[PDB]
RNA sequence: AAAUCCUUUAACGAGGAUCCAUUGGAGGGCAAGUCUGGUGCCAGCAGCCGCGGUAAUUCCAGCUCCAAUAGCGUAUAUUAAA
RNA sequence: CAAAGUCUUUGGGUUCCGGGGGGAGUAUGGUUGCAAAGCUGAAACUUAAAGGAAUUGACGGAAGGGCACCACCAGGAGUGGAGCCUGCGGCUUAAUUUGACUCAACACGGGAAACCUCACCCGGCCCGGACACGGACAGGAUUGACAGAUUGAUAGCUCUUUCUCGAUUCCGUGGGUGGUGGUGCAUGGCCGUUCUUAGUUGGUGGAGCGAUUUGUCUGGUUAAUUCCGAUAACGAACGAGACUCUGGCAUGCUAACUAGUUACGCGACCGGUCGGCGUAACUUCUUAGAGGGACAAGUGGCGUUCAGCCACCCGAGAUUGAGCAAUAACAGGUCUGUGAUGCCCUUAGAUGUCCGGGGCUGCACGCGCGCUACACUGACUGGCUCAGCGUGUCCUACGCCGGCAGGCGCGGGUAACCCGUUGAACCCCAUUCGUGAUGGGGAUCGGGGAUUGCAAUUAUUCCCCAUGAACGAGGAAUUCCCAGUAAGUGCGGGUCAUAAGCUUGCGUUGAUUAAGUCCCUGCCCUUUGUACACCGCGUCGCUACUACCGA
């Protein structure tokens, strides 16, 4: 999920979730590579996938031109 | 292999009693299942009317046991109805069948219009009253069929009644009361006095009183 | 830990309502006294049994749920979180026989001590005896702190929980040496006379109920055993506590006493042993209360039909019977 | 009336990828699946009883089967059931 | 219920009146009323039910009953306090794996792990990817690799170096094996507990529409649905009981050179003593087989003269101790014992596997199991002497050499033979110290020495010097127990390359107290009652939307 150490330390307050519906959150990072201890509500299946959700606000591009070219007659392929 | 216990039973075993009718004539109680199974033989089919599972309140908690309602019927004569409760379902069934063979009654079969051919219907409009269920059988004309609820339809079919207008009153939903009501109605067909049975009944010797010398040896 | 922070309050409090009146509380009753959400509380109960929050009971006819040891503990901390006293958990825990000591931290980060009573008759009575214990201990803790005594500062009480001032030290039983034995001895002797002046005898004033703060300050804890001086054997419990301290300092630190206090002073201090006429707005309030109670009683009966477990057991056997026929 | 349609008749007109049958249902009532995938008290279904909170016989699909059949569902008025 | 009967075999006359529950006996109108009110009397809307009879008894905060040293009483020994051994949490750590959490977790996982085990952490290796098909490949697919660099590693693992290896492959598609990986809340089996507590269940008959009941009980009695006996019941099956092992006793029986005794001859030394030597008598000692034996039998008390209890004579014995243990259950433990297993994850820079290294043992701490103690009934020092269950190809004797750990050499034992007459420790008889932190108690440490094993630094163990501490019988609380029984004391097995402060057995010394009760923590009966009711959470703040009133 991460590859540095302070990547995990940056996203510490981000609450994890799980594909099979477990709701967790990270505890310690261990490795110098991206490894982390994570607490959960229940016990995870090994067949599982852990995943965190990150959000930013996005606003559209300013591409406004009132001119639009005249189309040729439409036909089918 | 059958080894009889009762006096009646022993008589049956041999050839001393010819039909089931000689038992019914003297109103003797049939205490053994084999007697019925001997006289009517293979002609007795059966219908499992219901298997209702009940949970019995025990000090061990709750365990499952099944109540079976079985209506045994030789067609064109004799019906019976049995109710048993047991651990297994097959056990419940066989117990009910045994019990229903002990309860075999004859039905009187009558005629609707002029008495041409074989009897087909209930001889006169009878009733069977069993704990808020009131079953009424009514003579129907030949070929009408049994116009009834499914359960007394079964029971009347296995009695050998061809056609009967039924009408039930009260809580007909409770199956035991319904079936038992209809059985009670059908039994009552022989118990009803018409002008047909006005002749003074000449008394034959009872199966016991006739074969007394043969019962000395056993 | 505490992740779930909505429906878990209402359902667990509803157990506590039934616990005060009856033993094992049926799931039918719970939803009626927790009327805010209907039907979906039975899956909350299945999440409560995952933790040590509630226990299931299906004995013979008794069907329902009872509150556990740890489940009763979570309810107090959930109330203390709303009173803004507890936020996170400190890990230094002294697991005792009558109570458990849990270090707690507030919004500030200031560390306090929390007591949780663990009295261990059915579990219903055991989780009611712990209720009376905290209310009694907090009563003495308030009574002594106001009257100049060196006790932990009372903060808040919730059912069985007591939040106190964090005095960190070692109990007197596991102390090797004291730098000044005489000054510590005279401090302790004063505290027996102090209590007797307020009309109190400790009863069990031993080395097992005293804590030293940096070997300077004697701290007193554990107060459910305290007796009045009106008692006939008042001087016996007074002298037994004196001899217990007299011999201990002679045993452990080899200090013999020059001062022998046997003064009976009752009482120079506070006796702590006792320790058109109707306006339309009112018409509105009264009509409202009538209309709420009519709706609440009907919702109870809707929730009492949840039995869902009874229908599940009946369906399983019928499938077995039909297949075998 | 003049037509049309029917009837009557020349010729052409049938091998399943057609000249292809539909609507409702498949826990109980009630005839027919503890089949497979998806969903996870959500979406939804369900006249009533109820189904769904991770093995769903009840949801959405696939397959399979059942009832009616060129018809079959649904809402309502009404009669028997009463 | 003799009417509530003469009702589907439905009609003697006749008046009033009900049609799921609520809303609601509310509004509105009328009418009577001095008034309070009465009579008459809706709808909108809401709800799958409201309810009546009967029946078992999950729960009583019922009352009674009875039961148990995992309860108490009468007691004995402790724990808890010290020091340490190990388990749990807690906290640091790369990791200090994991399961277990009141009895029913916490010397538990035969969990006494140096490596291994090993799951955990770090660095590396291997392929142990069966198979089908495609690609390549014989003008070689691929295999093995000295040197030198790197590398902990004579790791061809990578690189240079250029030699071998003959299809034994290799790359992919699928996709099989494998995991001490996840789920014991997806399963089996085994086990734990409820419960070591005592019942469970038909068949037939009887009662009731049926659920159900009777059997399964007034009373006495018993651990008890046991027994006597009463009786709409009568009979059963299953388990406990009836038994299996062990122990007690036999001068009776079957027997012994792989146990003997007796005796004789020989020997030795003061008629003796000898486990010193060999023949004959035989089973008492010793082994172990059958068959006895004790059954509340005898006598006397008390008991509805009844099951039984009590007391004592004869008796070895007038309770020997365990094992095995029901109907049902807990969503008790256990994928970490299984080649028993379902899914899901991870499968070749692997969660497969081996390799080296660490860790599981870490330390302010609480909680627990346990050893040694706190001394004079004691320790040290001699001398004296006495077992049993056992184990043995690793047990060991016998000679010598080193105080001691141990070394050297020769023997016995695959076993009633050798260890071994298994010459065990408390205990017994003398010497020493004498109320004191003492010679009691030995923690914590410095030096050496010897073994075990590829390795003892995180002392594996064992010895010999030093060092020589807390510890003065321990509060609140609690634990165990009734006769060869607590407790003292050693021994042997398991664990084990090296090893028992744990455990499972064995003896040896050996008691005081009670032979009772329902007070306590609980548990078990019996009797009786039974399918969360009512009266005591709110205040204000701006916006829109709904429905009433209204100038």
């Amino acid at each position: 999920m991460f590859f540095n150490r302070e990547d995990v330390l940056w996203f510490k307050p981000v609450e994890l979730r799980t594909k099979w519906g477990r709701r967790g959150h990270i505890k310690e990072p261990l490795g110098t590579h991206g490894h982390m201890k994570c607490s959960f509500d229940g016990k995870l299946k090994s067949q599982d996938t852990v995943l965190m959700n990150l959000y930013k606000r996005v606003f559209p591009k300013w591409t406004y031109d009132p001119y639009v070219p005249e189309p040729v007659p439409w036909l089918k392929s | 292999e059958w080894m009889p216990v009762t006096k009646l039973g022993r008589l049956v075993k041999d050839m001393k009693i010819k039909s089931l009718e000689e038992i019914y004539l003297f109103s003797l109680p049939i205490k053994e299942s084999e007697i019925i199974d001997f006289f009517l033989g293979a002609s007795l089919k059966d219908e499992v009317l219901k298997i209702m599972p009940v949970q019995k309140q025990t000090r061990a908690g709750q365990r499952t046991r099944f109540k079976a309602f079985v209506a045994i019927g030789d067609y064109n004569g004799h019906v019976g109805l049995g109710v048993k409760c047991s651990k297994e379902v097959a056990t419940a069934i066989r117990g009910a069948i045994i019990l229903a063979k002990l309860s075999i009654v004859p039905v009187r079969r009558g005629y609707w219009g002029n008495k041409i051919g074989k009897p087909h219907t209930v001889p006169c409009k009878v009733t069977g009253r069993c704990g808020s269920v009131l079953v009424r059988l009514i003579p129907a004309p030949r070929g009408t069929g049994i116009v009834s609820a499914p359960v007394p339809k079964k029971l009347l079919m296995m009695a050998g009644i061809d056609d009967c207008y039924t009408s039930a009153r009260g809580c007909t939903a409770t199956l035991g009361n319904f079936a038992k009501a209809t059985f009670d109605a059908i039994s009552k067909t022989y118990s009803y006095l018409t002008p047909d049975l006005w002749k003074e009944t000449v008394f034959t010797k009872s199966p016991y009183q006739e074969f007394t010398d043969h019962l000395v040896k056993t | 830990l505490r992740y779930m922070s909505r429906d878990d309050f209402r359902v667990l409090t509803a157990v506590e309502m039934g616990m005060k009146n009856h033993e094992i509380v049926p799931g039918s009753l719970i939803a009626s006294i927790a009327s805010l959400k209907h039907g979906g509380c039975n899956k909350v109960l299945r999440e409560l049994v995952k933790h040590k929050l509630i226990a299931w009971e299906r004995t013979k006819t008794v069907q329902g749920y009872r509150l556990t040891n740890a489940g009763y503990d979570y309810l107090a901390l959930k109330t203390l979180s709303s009173r803004q006293v507890v936020e996170s958990v400190g890990n230094q825990m002294g697991v005792g026989k009558e109570s458990d000591i849990y270090i707690v931290a507030n919004e500030e980060g200031q560390q306090f001590a929390l007591k949780l009573h663990r009295l261990g008759r059915h579990n219903v009575s055991w989780l009611y005896l712990s209720r009376l214990s905290a209310m009694k201990e907090f009563a003495y803790m308030k009574a002594l702190y106001e009257r100049k005594f060196p006790v932990p500062k009372p903060i808040d009480y919730n059912r069985h929980a007591v939040v106190m001032e964090l005095i960190n030290g070692y109990p007197l039983c596991q102390i090797h040496h004291v730098e000044d034995p005489a000054s510590v001895y005279d401090e302790a002797m004063e505290l027996i006379v102090k209590l007797a002046n307020h009309g109190l005898i400790h009863g069990d004033f031993n080395e097992f109920n005293l804590i030293l703060d940096e070997s300077d300050h004697i701290t007193m804890i554990d107060f459910p055993q305290m007796v009045s001086t009106s008692h006939p054997n008042a001087e016996w419990y007074f002298d037994r506590d004196v001899k217990c301290i007299k011999d201990f300092f002679m045993k452990r630190f080899s200090y013999e006493s020059e001062l022998f206090p046997t003064f009976k002073d009752i009482r120079r201090e506070d006796t702590l042993d006792v320790e058109s006429t109707i306006p339309p707005e009112l018409v509105k309030q009264k009509v409202k209360r009538q209309l709420t109670k009519q709706q609440k009683s009907a919702v109870r009966r809707r929730l009492q039909k949840g039995a869902n477990i009874f229908t599940k057991q009946r369906r399983e056997n019928m499938q077995n019977i039909k297949s075998s026929l």
